[PDB]
């Protein structure tokens, strides 16, 4: 984990243009112009590749990439010094209101439909992340947490009576 | 192939090609007042000179990275490669850090360098890399060698980045060389002895008088008027004159009879200026020519050796001491000699007793010019109260 | 240098980078294992291996220079032999004071001192031609003057281990507890 990051930080280039860069601003707008593109089919090939599904899935893999890059729960991390750079790290790089955005977008549930678009194993990766690099221990951050980013996705989740294509 | 001991005086420049054009940037501490550092044009040097005296700094301890988390856990050295440095601002006394906040909102991840007091934690060190292959870890550096600052807690370069105004060195992830150039080797300086850099005053042998200029009691631009006074000037703050050498390495070696050199006043900030339609002024620093504020120290009268030392890459000689080394001012354009006037006629002479400094060719042969070197405390007092005269003047006009 | 070729290259300077790589090595090994007081099997193992190795390096430079040959006494001399060998003498000057409070490492201590002689026979054929003003004997002051700390450490525990061969067997000691093998109850010693 740390010779990855120290890789991934010594070349800053692997990480995308829209979240890094004097350009575009982060995750938030990366994925509002992923659904964009996605929906709309002139941004793609006219079986194709879906260009907004892939770059969702480019960053949505950088995310847990990061996630599971995480020093630890804090088990060493409490005592040891570069578990807590690394993880000061993580945090400067991706902004925690970004990622809470991100996780609140309630995805439509679909007559079936095509999956090749925002999955819903996109939010998993950031769920982890928020997990081992920021964690919940603080009452109101989970209540709001909670509020924006998980009743509707469990409202959508619940009403299920049988057309049930996504588990 | 000289190495760099420790304790000793540098100075860390870097070149920056922006707009198809080169340019020489120093790293550069106002030290009190603010944290964050900025950067100095020591290229440039003809019309505008670079504050050298804020771009110095001194190099504590060299230790290696297993060295440094034992003691964070918890002489005169050869730096080495991969070890970990401690830049003490030679000024001001603080020490380098990199910062936690972000100013630049076009680096969303980068992190400020500046100065803090105390020397605990991981930011305050900075580890040493080279910037060629040519060189490995371990070996020892010398003069010239282009060098790369990584922080130690942030694992961030020392990295110089660009804008249209905000030309600030951070702490970025993209690398950036930079040079060493030694100004005090740190060796054995001569105690009694004129050291380049250094905030001294005149005084004459037998008149107990001092080279000053007003007081604050008139505008600045009677300020600007240079005479001789006696009296509780000898300790005062607008008594005091640095010698701001021409040369950016070893500008604090031991200054020699007849090279250039600036004379800055530390009270104004300004620079003994001469047009031949008037006498000797104070002038600020964006228009200080070269050739209008260079003076040199003669031990004579004559004009025997003009254009006779060039250059000398080194800490120098002993020659110049402060006490028993009668000095002459000498420009390096006109070639004249200071001489005491009677401005003050009969009328008002038992009044204020001044004596205005006009420099011509014959002169007096009474002068006797004495130096005297001022304590760091005094040097210190008069920088300060320039920045905040400085600081408080602009709030003054900013709220009026 | 091999005259008659064109490209010759130099083995002793070679030897003497191998050496100062190794010398490095082994005191980042240290700085490792400082403030722990336990040497495991590996950590004995991993120990013994470079010390024979700087053993064998060692003995190769002796060899190099053991013969009155000015040109390698002036390619030692005109090298990076000396930071290598004050490296040495800074972690022996510990390795010397570790080694000694513990029992178990009684091996790694021989060989150790084994590697100090091998190494201290090689500076010293560095002298066999030597000069009452010769540079050999500057750049010897100068790695003196270099690594007074260490070398006053190990000088001050060559002299307190070398004080007591007489200090105890020659006028009290002996007939304290004269019953047969040494026997002492550790406090009669102490005040002895």
């Amino acid at each position: 984990a740390n010779v990855v990051v120290r890789l991934l930080i010594r070349r800053p280039e692997c990480f995308g243009p829209a979240l890094r860069g004097e350009g575009g601003n982060g995750l938030l707008a990366a994925m509002e112009e992923a659904i964009k593109i996605a929906e709309d089919p002139s941004r793609d090939g006219p079986d194709t590749i879906h260009m907004g599904n892939a770059i969702m899935t480019f960053y949505a893999a950088l995310i847990d990439l990061l996630g599971r890059c995480a020093p630890e729960m804090h088990l060493i991390h409490a005592g040891k010094g570069e578990a807590i750079r690394i993880r000061s790290i993580l945090r400067s790089l991706i902004p925690l209101g970004d990622l809470v955005g991100v996780i609140s977008i309630a995805f439509q549930m679909p007559e079936p439909d095509m999956s090749a678009g925002f999955c819903p194993d996109h939010k998993a990766a950031m769920v982890l992340f928020l997990d081992r690099v920021y964690g919940i221990e603080v009452q109101d951050f989970l209540l709001h947490l909670l509020e924006v980013g998980f009743l509707p996705d469990l409202r959508a989740a619940a009403s299920l009576d049988t057309a049930a294509l996504s588990x | 192939i000289q190495f760099l001991r420790t304790d000793d005086e540098v100075v860390l420049q870097c070149t920056a090609t922006i707009h198809k054009e080169q340019q020489k940037l120093c790293l550069a501490a106002e030290g009190f007042g603010n944290r964050l550092c900025f950067l100095e044009s020591t290229s440039n040097s003809k019309n505008v000179p670079p504050d050298l005296s804020i771009c110095t700094f001194v190099l504590e301890q060299s230790l290696s990275v297993r060295a440094l988390q034992e003691m964070l856990a918890n002489g005169h050295r050869t730096l080495l490669y991969g070890h970990a440095i401690l830049l003490r601002h030679s000024y001001s006394g603080m020490y380098l850090c990199c910062l936690s906040t972000s100013r630049s909102s076009t680096d969303k991840l980068a992190f400020d360098v500046g100065l803090q007091e105390d020397t605990t934690g991981e930011a305050c060190w900075w580890t040493i890399h080279p910037a060629s292959k040519q060189r490995s870890e371990g070996e020892k550096v010398r003069v010239g060698d282009d060098l790369i600052l990584v922080s130690v807690s942030s694992e961030r370069y020392l990295h110089l980045s660009y804008g249209n105004s905000s030309w600030h060195v951070d702490a970025a992830f993209q690398q950036t060389l930079w040079s060493v150039a030694p100004i005090s080797s740190g060796s054995e300086a001569a105690q009694g002895y004129l050291i380049g850099g250094d905030v001294l005053r005149l005084l004459h042998g037998h008149m107990d008088e001092c080279l000053t200029v007003p007081s604050g009691e008139h505008g600045e631009e009677q300020r600007r008027t240079v005479h001789y006074e006696g009296g509780a000037v000898s300790v005062h703050a607008r008594s005091l004159w640095r010698l701001e050498t021409l040369r950016v390495a070893w500008s604090g070696s031991h200054i020699r009879w007849g090279q250039p050199f600036r004379l800055r006043h530390v009270t104004t900030g300004k620079y003994l200026s001469l047009m031949e339609d008037k006498n000797l002024l104070l002038m600020d620093k964006e228009k200080a020519d070269v050739k209008s504020t260079a003076f040199a120290f003669r031990s004579s009268k004559e004009k025997l050796d003009v254009g006779v030392r060039k250059e000398v890459d080194g800490m120098g000689t002993s020659e110049i001491k402060y006490g028993d080394s009668i000095c002459y001012i000498q420009h390096v354009d006109t070639g004249l000699w200071l001489t005491y006037q009677a401005v003050d006629v009969k009328s008002a002479r038992m009044g204020s007793i001044q004596r205005k400094a006009i420099m011509h060719h014959e002169g007096h042969m009474d002068d006797g010019l004495n130096l005297s070197r001022s304590q760091h405390e005094e040097s210190r007092t008069a920088r300060v109260i320039r920045s905040t005269v400085f600081l408080f003047n602009r709030f003054i006009r900013g709220l009026d | 240098t091999q005259t008659g070729n064109n490209t010759t290259v130099n083995i002793i300077i070679s030897t003497v980078d191998y050496l100062l790589r190794v010398q490095e090595s082994i005191s980042d090994f240290y700085w490792y294992y400082s403030g722990k007081d336990i040497i495991d099997e590996q950590g004995q193992r991993n120990f013994s291996k470079a010390i024979q190795v700087a053993k064998q390096v060692f003995n190769t430079l002796t060899e190099y220079i053991q013969g009155p040959c000015t040109g390698n006494q002036q390619s030692l001399a005109h090298s990076r032999l000396w930071d290598a060998v004050v490296g040495f003498l800074h972690v022996f000057a510990h390795m010397q004071m570790k080694l000694s409070q513990d029992s178990s490492q009684i091996e790694l201590l021989k060989e150790l001192m084994d590697l100090q002689k091998d190494m201290v026979v090689m500076l010293l054929s560095m002298l066999e031609g030597n000069v009452v003003n010769g540079t050999i004997g500057k750049q010897m002051v100068d790695m003196l003057v270099e690594s007074s700390n260490n070398v006053e450490m190990i000088l001050k525990f060559f002299d307190m281990f070398l004080k007591l061969k007489d200090l105890t067997s020659s006028d009290t000691f002996k007939e304290y507890d004269p019953d047969g093998k040494g026997v002492i109850s550790k406090r009669d010693f102490h005040k002895a």
